[PDB]
DNA sequence: GCCGCGTCAGA
DNA sequence: TCTGACGCGGC
């Protein structure tokens, strides 16, 4: 609620800049989950770290 | 992505511009798929723009 | 290394 | 005298003949827009420029260019008000012919194939109308020209603040149009630096080694060889005289056997002319001296071909001695002397890291893209492109004459990029400024601030949307097979036209018009901003810029410019300044030749101006230009003095010249204080058009150029006389002198009536000619907003009286007469626009009709049956202007709530409402009901009845034209048919079709005859496809907004009338807030009775020496008295020659006076309607700085029987005994501001509230409560008053919970308050928690 | 003066070239001979005497070469570094120069 | 729609009625009231905090009233009578018999408070005007006939006040202030003082002063061009000249206003302070001062450049005549640099008092005596020639 | 803050020294909440709404 | 131990 | 920008 993503008239929706930090977060961390299961090269690991 | 394409065609070739029946028109669409699609994508704008 | 934290650089090099 | 001025001739006072009229005003925008968009047979700036610039297109050696042949503007779709009606940019489509060859690929260059492409379309760009504002969205904008610093080269000093030594660190900047900047600089140890654009610092001679120039070139470059012998004794040294100046001598420095100059002394001329003399040039020279020396070249053991000593060293008596036994005669030292020549150079080479080539690139490389490893070609390419690239560096024409300029050079034009001379050059310039020989740059000089106007960055912004469109053309040039791809695919119109509708919509430049007044507009379009892209900022800059510079004058205006954080950063262009070619502003002079004025104007940039001594305006002069005085006032150098008679090259071209035209609309202005006529202006220029506009009693001869120039008046195109004039149009039976050989025709002239400005006012035109009366070319027809006869009229007359009246102007604030509302004279119309749209919902669409639940039909009586409200309704707060319902479900309302709905049987309906209504305190007329509908919708009865009045509407105003026009026609037509024979019946009777085949004398008769059979043909075609056309127009649907079915927009009309409050002012920055609306048997009157209608303070006039409104006041009583003497002499009906011999004495009445009255206006017609015209008082004439003395006024009382004094006795209104003192009364032009105080009283009690905070804020007519900021909050303690301030910071902003206690407290008459905890306090613990910190309340 | 003024008073701002002070009381004397500083050495005619400080050599000693010197004195000349009055003079010292 | 602010509040605001806005908050609880009523009402602060000085003195059509009022003209209508009080005063001005500027004599009653606060009165003939002495039925008691009895400028008129609250109290003084702001405004309006053209008197001198000073400066000018005298040299004897020049035309323009009015006594003539209203604006403190009024009918003296330096060539011009447009166009400077001076030193002060508010805030008064012996030896102040600041203000 | 409005100034000066001239419509809308309840107060309404 | 320099906060 | 403070480093 304090992020909030609450819609404008005629579908323009505003959101708070913390809303895509936040998600950028969490799909780097999904992906460096799925890449630590795929037991990936080295590398590729420590970049995404 | 399709209607997008399918717009700089029409933009381009018919030189104004696609009304949304020229669209359907070049699509298959019923014409209001066209419209529902044509909601969709507008994306949110951010909570900070300076007014 | 130039001290560098651009991770693109990083990466690339 | 044209006619247009025998209907009110203004008596010019100001004595100095006028030799060059004012330009036009708007010429910078037009003429900036014209050099934009149009066939430039070459690569001029302009459109075709940027083509040329970018193209051909020539894939990555794949043998298929793209090149570009021509373009061509297409025709604008809608019309200008077409799209402000309908909100949308009023632009035209970009049509460009474009060709792709393919190469013939497996032999030499050849051509195979071509696709010429049909004209790939590649976006709008939006026009500019007739007065250079833009209509973006249908809110007409404006692009401020910008000053901004010059490319080019410029040498700065950086003083005193460096090392706390004092020190000047001189540096010089190289800035380019586009591309990277480039800085050298000095340090406190003088080593000389470089730096690209902003990065870390390098010593210079990195870049020096980079452009492949050894450290033997490098010294070869920057100094001069000293050249030793070995003679076969001792170390002699060739020496030539001059390099010896201040010097302590080493040696005794003999020549010849016989001593010149004396070890330990400092030379003398004598003893260089000694040396000149001898012709020395030979001397013995001690190894010591040759000591401290550097070597300048590189010297090798050529006795066996190693090294000795590398170049740039500093000798030793064992390398002497080295290079004495290998056998080097002649030794090469550098010449370093630190009076002149520093050792800069060596110094930082030495500094210098690096050695050769390829390290420097490395080392460049490393501190632009740091962290990557240095590949030798990829620092080779950077450096390349850095600065020598085409492509990604631009001086510019004017920045490399600029540039030339600074290095004295001869040639103007160069190439875009730099090269190696360049840079070594401003090397040695900055060296040079090092040693002394030479000055630093001010960065303020106007010489050195360049305009870019609209075209010049509309050109740019389109120039970046092609490079883009080039990335992807070449980019699917390199990739597919091209035979099929014609040279429109590869081209994307959403880029450019992205770049473009950025700049034009949402740009620090682009700006919504300031629209109150004809001055506002044609103010606003002569601003020169300072800011936007690539100029300073509001907070950056910086004391320093702000201050106006001898320069800017005759080209800026030194005293218009806003008053806040912007001051100094505004400067609105003056009035006689131009553009030069490049942009630098230039203003005219008149040429001197020996000593008689001539009239050649030159006009004069600021570096010319510079040079010569250029005389005031006001120099008195004798018919022959002769300077009548010995020694005249000049500024010469940047600096005033007196100067011979026979010394000045230019005089000023006239007295105006220095001032804008916001400034040169005040009269009297070098009788106020610079920073009152600073307020006047600004407040002058937000004047709010009154209900009927009359003119300026005392004005300054300017107002008619701004009232015309600015587009909002009708100005005849072609002379003739009244046709047919009406309160919407004008119809003029041109001359025929003036008509083209076909198309006879007529002129129409349609005038905007009652529209919306952008400042919610309302623009609107009247007809000032009657019907028969003669007009002329670039005369005045309809006067529009705020203008009356052709002449700029703000405000209105005042009769206005000095005294302190019981406090009422206690401060600023003025005490008005109720005969000044009464008579409606700063009652001002305002149009509010509403819009009430109908979305489609996810849960249904919503609906317009009527049908809205529990409002009586109390508030459905004004809506029609179609839920649109009446055009003419007079409505108020709260009333339904558009009844809109939307679908509505989910109640689940509360357990009491729904044993009401049962006992009282209400359907809880499930549309809930959500018309449009009026906002409260706003009462006014509906004037007009727009509708626009997706296309698709079925159109509702008032849509169609508005279609069906707007498409009778267009028949008839077609129909019109034809008709009249060929009514038109058709007299001519008979006239020439009374030629080839004057046949009366059988040629009249006939319909007037039957000559399409009839036969005339082979004379223009039958010419003209068939003419018109082209005209008959053709336009019956045009008349049949354009009705369909604009039928089309009006039937078809709008492109509205995506998700909203249909919008309905209704404008209403207030009338707001004058109230305590308001904000009004003269026009000498004598502000002021009405206070009392008196009654007139309470103003000060004098023995005729007549009450005064202002009683402004005295005490304003003393602090702020604004005494230019106390020299108006008495101008103006001067003038409204010989309108009162005209007016009795009208009343009596006295004769014409009466009028005639007065109104003549009282346009003469002065010395040396310009207004030369023609004195031959028609004995009595004329004469009589002037005299009707000037019965409300004689318009004067005061130009800027020629003002009218203060003798003249007092000769103007004379002639009008009246106090010389201009102050007259008054009797006081409410008790009847007289003011001792006489006061002075008189008539002030008074303006009405629109800072209107129904348009700032807001209050709430309670309201919505904000989201994530939950702290007020509105903007629906309940707005947020006032900000409690800080500065508040410590008032409050500085009070002991805590519960005070706990009330404020907790229930009536945040406790979410504690304000709805505390409301259910009020109204229940106990006054308590529950503190609770602020919100905004959770918000921040939230806040401080989500980041890694445990932070929380404790017990 | 002016607005800046009060804000370096305010801000206790150091002078740019303060007026040196004496530390402690007692006879001075020079010493080490300008390794771009020269010494000089407030001797306490009874305390603790060998107090030393390293000064350069721009500042013109109001004290003699050998001269019988108070704490909280003037040496050198030029602004007061406010930090110094309030170690030596004391505390109303700085409170009266604020 | 429009707040209606009493005038004598104005100047604690930093008020004017030139388009400026004022916020209204309702305080809700019944301690809001009370504090508002108690620590926040109008009637409470009329002293400053900064300075003990009242922050209630009346402005500038006030001051103007009483000062005009309360002068004296030389041979008036009504001159030497010998009136019965002050209300007889009122009643000869308003009944048009006596001028309100009549050097009369009035039988005062002064109460001053001399026992254990007990009012005493005294009765006397004193030796006053008109005006004085209808001014007198505003004072309340414990005050001396002398606090009127002079001619009452904008500095008098403060004292007056600050001397009523320190013998009488709260409510007396602040029913004076209201009395004094009202008769202020009667008798301003009553006076019809107003500003004329003709009002800015330039001497006759003045022509003749500026021709010397360019004479001078001529030959300054030729003794540089043979070089008896270094540029450095010339150019600053130019400026002291000038300097010279424009001092004298202050002195002239000063002694034509100050006193020009000599008229007849009622014998032959005599001469008297003046009543050129913009002298009066000037010499009561309502407005302007001899800077302001000297650029009216002086001249406005030497120009700085950007640079700070100083122009040779004064503006010789006043504004009741017309500058020429370089004169104009060098006045512009300075009036720019102040513009943006002012701007910029807003911003600047606000971030001062920011951070003084803040090291600060927490600062309060908690026990009634720390009962101890530490102290400072304050002085007065003095630097050079003279004192700065007296004892008195600095205990 | 609520319970809060703006306007501009002007003179007035019959006023005494604790008074303020209060616009009609601002103060009606100002106290509100106030006059609600006097107004239930007095029965000359019968409810708040 | 003493001076130059990069970095950040703040208007 | 610019000013100041200050780690942080070079001499
Ligand atoms: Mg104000």
């Amino acid at each position: 609620d304090l992020r909030p993503l609450v819609p404008l008239d005629g579908g323009r929706f505003a959101t708070s800049d913390l809303n895509d930090l936040y998600r950028r977060v969490i799909n780097r961390n999904n992906r460096l989950k799925r890449l630590l299961d795929l037991a990936a090269p080295d590398i590729i690991v420590r970049n995404e770290k | 992505n399709k209607l997008n394409r399918i717009s700089r065609q029409m933009l381009q070739e018919m030189g104004r511009e696609p009304t949304p029946e020229e669209l359907a028109e070049r699509m298959l669409m019923p014409e209001d798929k066209i419209r529902k699609v044509l909601k969709i994508a507008k994306e949110p704008i951010s909570m900070e723009t300076p007014i | 290394i130039g001290r560098t934290t651009d991770p693109v650089r990083m990466y690339m090099r | 005298y044209s006619y247009t001025e025998k209907k009110r001739i203004r008596k010019d006072f100001g004595k100095r003949p006028q030799v060059l009229d004012v330009p036009y005003l708007l010429s910078i925008q037009l003429d900036s827009f014209q050099k934009f968009i149009e066939q430039d047979p070459e690569g001029q700036y302009g459109l075709e420029a940027a083509f040329r610039s970018v193209f051909p297109i020539q894939s990555y050696s794949g043998n298929s260019e793209l090149q570009y042949v021509s373009y061509r503007l297409g025709e604008p779709v809608f019309d200008v008000q077409e799209c402000q009606i309908r909100g949308v940019t009023y632009s035209a489509p970009l049509r460009v012919k474009l060709r792709l060859v393919i190469y013939e690929r497996e032999a030499p260059e050849g051509t195979v194939k071509d696709i010429k492409e049909q004209e790939v379309y590649m976006g709008e760009i939006p026009l500019m109308t007739d007065n250079g504002t833009f209509v973006i969205n249908g809110t007409e904008r404006v692009i401020v020209s910008q000053l901004h610093r010059s490319p080019g080269v410029f040498f700065d000093s950086d003083k005193g603040k460096t090392h706390s030594s004092g020190k000047v660190l001189y540096n010089a900047r190289i800035i380019p149009y586009r591309g990277s900047w480039l800085d050298f600089e000095f340090d406190p140890k003088d080593n000389l630096f470089v730096r690209i654009d902003r990065r870390r610092k390098l010593p210079a001679t990195i870049i020096l080694r980079a452009l492949n120039y050894t450290t033997e070139q490098i010294l070869d470059l920057f100094f001069e060889k000293v050249i030793f012998e070995i003679r076969d004794n001792k170390l002699q040294m060739e020496l030539v005289p001059e390099r010896l100046r201040g010097e302590t001598a080493s040696f005794d420095i003999e020549a010849n056997g016989k001593v010149y100059v004396e070890k330990g002394r400092r030379i003398t001329a004598r003893h260089i002319r000694q040396l000149e003399k001898d012709d020395v040039k030979l001397i013995e020279v001690p190894v010591e001296y040759i000591a401290g020396k550097v070597v300048a070249k590189d010297y090798i053991d050529e006795s066996t071909g190693e090294l000795i000593c590398a170049a740039n060293m500093e000798l030793s008596l064992d390398l002497l001695a080295k290079l004495s036994q290998s056998g080097h005669k002649r030794i090469e030292t550098l010449f370093t002397n630190d009076l002149d020549h520093g050792p800069y150079i060596s110094e930082t080479l030495r500094v210098d890291p690096t050695n050769d080539r390829l390290s420097a690139l490395v080392e460049i490389y490393r501190m632009m893209r740091p962290g990557e490893p240095p590949t030798r070609e990829a620092a080779e390419s950077l450096f390349e492109n850095l600065f020598f690239s085409e492509d990604r560096y631009d001086l510019s024409a004017v920045g490399r004459m600029k540039f030339n300029r600074s290095l004295l050079r001869e040639e103007i034009e160069g190439s875009g990029i730099l090269s190696k001379d360049d840079i070594i050059d401003v090397m040695k310039k900055l060296i040079d400024i090092r040693n002394g020989k030479g000055e630093v740059d001010d960065i303020d000089h106007l010489g050195n601030r360049r305009i870019r106007s609209v075209g010049e960055m509309a050109e740019n912004q389109f120039r970046v949307g092609l490079v883009r469109v080039e990335r992807a053309v070449k980019e699917r040039l390199s990739l597919g097979d091209l035979d099929t791809l014609m040279p429109q695919d590869m081209i994307n119109a959403k880029p450019i036209s992205a770049a473009v509708k950025e700049f034009f919509g949402s740009s620090q430049l682009s700006q919504f018009m300031d629209q109150n007044n004809p001055l506002s507009e044609i103010t606003h379009k002569r601003r020169i901003s300072a800011l936007g892209p690539g100029g300073l900022t509001r907070e950056r800059a910086g004391f320093e810029v702000r201050d106006v510079h001898p320069t800017h004058y005759g080209r800026v205006c030194p005293i218009e410019t806003p008053e806040g954080p912007n001051i100094g950063l505004i400067n609105s262009l003056s009035v006689y300044a131009q553009t030069n070619e490049y942009g630098f502003l230039e203003t005219p002079y008149r040429k001197v030749t020996d000593g008689v004025v001539t009239d050649e104007i030159h006009y004069l940039s600021a570096i010319e101006e510079g040079n010569y001594v250029i005389a005031q305006a006001n120099s008195n002069l004798d018919e022959e230009g002769h300077f009548v005085e010995d020694l005249v006032t000049c500024r010469s150098k940047g600096e005033s003095s007196l100067f011979s008679r026979d010394q000045v090259d230019y005089m000023d071209v006239s007295t105006q010249q220095v001032v804008s035209v916001g400034a040169s609309l005040i009269p009297f202005l070098e009788h106020d204080d610079a920073n009152r006529a600073l307020m006047g202006a600004n407040m002058q220029r937000q004047a709010v058009p009154t209900l009927r506009a009359d003119k300026p009693l005392v004005g300054t001869g300017m107002e008619r150029a701004v009232a015309v120039d600015s587009g909002v008046t009708a100005v005849a195109k072609r002379g003739g006389v009244v046709q047919y004039v009406d309160a919407s149009r004008i119809v003029i039976k041109v001359n025929e002198d003036e008509m083209y050989p076909g198309e006879a025709g007529i002129d129409i002239y349609n005038l905007t009536k009652y529209t919306r400005s952008n400042q919610n006012t309302c623009i609107n035109q009247m007809p000032c000619v009657s019907l028969g009366e003669p007009v002329e070319r670039g005369d005045v027809l309809a006067d529009g907003p705020s203008t009356d006869l052709g002449e700029l009229a703000l405000g209105q007359n005042m009769r206005v009286a000095f005294m302190p009246w019981n406090g009422y102007n206690f401060e600023d604030s003025i005490l008005v007469s109720e005969r000044v509302v009464q008579e409606d004279r700063f009652t001002t119309i305002h149009i509010q626009e509403l819009a009430c749209v109908s979305r489609d919902t996810k849960l249904g669409p919503e609906e317009i009709t009527a049908d809205i639940p529990n409002v009586g039909e109390a508030a459905l009586s004004k809506l029609d049956e179609s839920g649109i409200v009446y055009i003419g309704a007079e409505v108020t707060g709260g009333d339904i202007l558009v009844g809109k319902v939307t679908p509505k479900g989910e109640t689940q309302l509360t357990p009491e709530e729904k044993l009401l709905r049962a006992i009282f049987g209400e359907k809880a309906s499930d549309v809930k409402d959500s018309s449009l209504r009026v906002p409260n305190g706003v009462s006014g007329t509906v004037i007009d009901v727009q509708v626009f509908t997706r296309d698709g919708v079925e159109k509702d009865k008032r849509a169609l009845e508005i279609e069906e009045m707007q498409l009778k509407q267009a028949k008839k105003d077609l129909s019109e034209e034809l008709q009249i026009l060929e009514a038109g026609l058709f007299s001519r037509i008979r006239a020439v048919l009374v030629a080839g024979g004057v046949e009366a019946e059988k040629l009249d009777k006939l319909p007037r079709d039957r000559w399409l085949e009839l036969g005339l004398t082979d004379e223009e008769k039958q010419n003209q005859l068939e003419q018109l059979a082209e005209q008959y043909d053709e336009l019956k075609h045009e008349f049949e496809k354009k009705l369909e056309a604009k039928r089309r127009k009006i039937t078809q649907g709008d492109d509205l907004a995506p998700g909203v079915l249909k919008i309905v927009k209704v404008y209403l009309a207030v009338k707001r009338r004058i109230q305590p409050g308001d904000k009004m002012a003269g026009r000498h920055g004598n502000k002021g807030v009405i206070s009392k609306i008196n009654p007139i048997e309470d103003m000060p009157y004098d023995e005729n009775g007549t009450p005064v209608d202002i009683v402004l303070n005295p005490l304003g006039v003393p602090s702020r020496m604004n005494i230019g409104q106390i020299l108006e006041t008495h101008l103006g009583m001067a003038a409204k008295g010989i309108g009162d003497k005209i007016n009795a002499m009208l009343k009596q009906q006295q004769e014409v020659a009466k009028l005639r011999e007065f109104i003549q004495r009282a346009y003469d009445l002065g010395a040396d006076v310009r207004q030369k009255v023609d004195l031959s206006t028609f004995s009595d017609e004329e004469v009589m309607r002037l005299a009707e015209n000037l019965r409300k008082g004689m318009p004067i004439a005061t130009p800027v700085f020629d003002g009218a003395k203060e003798a003249e006024i007092k000769e103007l009382l004379k002639l009008g029987d009246l106090p010389t004094s201009g102050q007259i006795r008054l009797y006081d209104g409410r008790t009847g005994e007289q003011f001792e003192r006489p006061v002075t009364v008189g008539y002030m032009y008074m303006l009405k501001l629109n800072h209107l105080v129904d348009d700032k009283m807001h209050a709430r009690s309670t309201g919505s509230y904000s989201l994530v905070t939950q702290q007020p804020l509105g903007g629906k007519a309940q707005f947020g409560g006032q900000r409690f900021g800080e500065m508040e909050v410590w008032a409050l303690e500085a009070y002991g008053a805590a519960y005070t301030l706990q009330e404020m910071l907790t229930v009536k902003s945040d406790d979410v919970n504690g304000r709805t206690k505390m409301y259910k407290n009020i109204v229940d008459g106990n006054h308590q308050m529950e503190p609770g905890m602020p919100e905004s306090f959770n918000v921040l613990l939230k806040e401080i928690r989500s980041l890694g910190i445990n932070i929380e309340l404790e017990d | 003066g002016g607005l800046p003024r009060v804000a370096d008073l305010f801000e206790a701002r150091r002078p740019k070239e303060p007026a040196i002070l004496a530390e402690i009381s007692g006879i001075v004397s020079f010493g080490k001979e300008t390794k771009g500083k020269r010494r000089l050495v407030i001797t306490p005619v009874d305390g603790s005497d060998p107090y030393e400080e390293m000064i350069p050599k721009w500042r013109q000693l109001n004290v003699f070469e050998g001269e019988r010197v108070e704490r909280g004195d003037v040496i050198s000349d030029g602004p007061e570094a406010p930090h110094d009055i309030l170690r030596l003079r004391g505390v109303h010292a700085v409170t009266r120069y604020i | 729609k429009a707040i209606q602010l009493h005038p004598l509040v104005c100047a604690a605001y930093n008020a004017d009625f030139d388009g400026d806005q004022m916020a209204v908050h309702v305080p809700l609880t019944l301690e809001a009231q009370l504090e508002a009523r108690a620590l926040m009402m109008s009637t409470n602060n009329i002293l400053s905090p900064a300075n003990g000085e009242p922050i209630i003195v009346p402005s500038q059509d006030v001051v103007l009233g009483l000062y005009y009022m309360t002068r004296d003209c030389v041979n008036a209508k009504g001159e030497g009578m010998v009136l019965t009080g002050p209300k007889e005063a009122e009643r000869l001005y308003r009944s048009g018999l006596a001028s309100l500027h009549a050097r009369v004599k009035v039988r005062i009653t002064e109460y001053e408070k001399d026992a254990n606060g007990e009012l005493v009165a005294k009765t006397s003939l004193k030796d006053t005007t008109v005006g004085r002495a209808i001014l007198w039925m505003i004072v309340p008691k414990g005050l001396p006939y002398s606090i009127v009895n002079q001619a009452l400028g904008k500095k008098a008129i403060s004292k007056m006040l600050n001397t009523c609250y320190r013998i009488l109290g709260l409510k007396p003084t602040v029913i004076f202030a209201d009395q004094i702001m009202y008769t202020g405004f009667a008798y301003a309006a009553r006076s019809g003082a107003s500003v004329g053209i003709d009002d800015m008197v330039i001497p006759e001198k003045k022509h003749e002063i500026i021709s010397e000073a360019e004479a001078e400066v001529a030959e300054i000018q030729e003794q540089f061009q043979s070089g008896l005298v270094t540029a450095g040299e010339r150019y600053n004897k130019v400026i002291d000249i000038w300097a010279a020049a424009n001092d004298r035309v202050s002195k002239a323009m000063m002694d034509n206003l100050q006193t020009e009015t000599v008229i007849n006594r009622d014998g032959q003539e005599e001469k008297q302070v003046s009543f050129n209203s913009i002298y009066m604006m000037a010499d009561s403190g309502a407005r302007g001062s001899a800077a302001q009024i000297r650029q009216l009918a002086g001249m406005r003296g030497l120009m700085a450049k950007p640079d700070g330096s100083i122009i040779e060539t004064p503006i010789t011009a006043n504004f009741r005549e017309g500058l020429n447009v370089l004169q104009y166009f060098i006045s512009t400077h300075g009036a720019r640099k102040g513009l943006a001076d002012t701007a910029l030193k807003t911003a600047n002060s606000g971030y001062l008092t920011r951070r003084l508010v803040d090291v600060a805030q927490d600062l309060v008064v908690t026990e009634d005596d720390c009962g101890t012996h530490e102290g400072i030896m304050m002085t007065p102040v003095i630097e050079g020639g003279d004192v700065k600041e007296p004892l008195r203000d600095r205990v | 803050v609520d319970y809060s409005g703006r306007s501009v100034i002007t003179v007035g000066p019959y006023l005494r020294l604790h008074q303020c001239g209060l616009p009609k419509k601002m103060a009606l809308e100002l106290f509100k909440p106030f006059i609600y309840g006097k107004l239930e107060l007095r029965g000359l309404a019968t409810t708040i709404k």
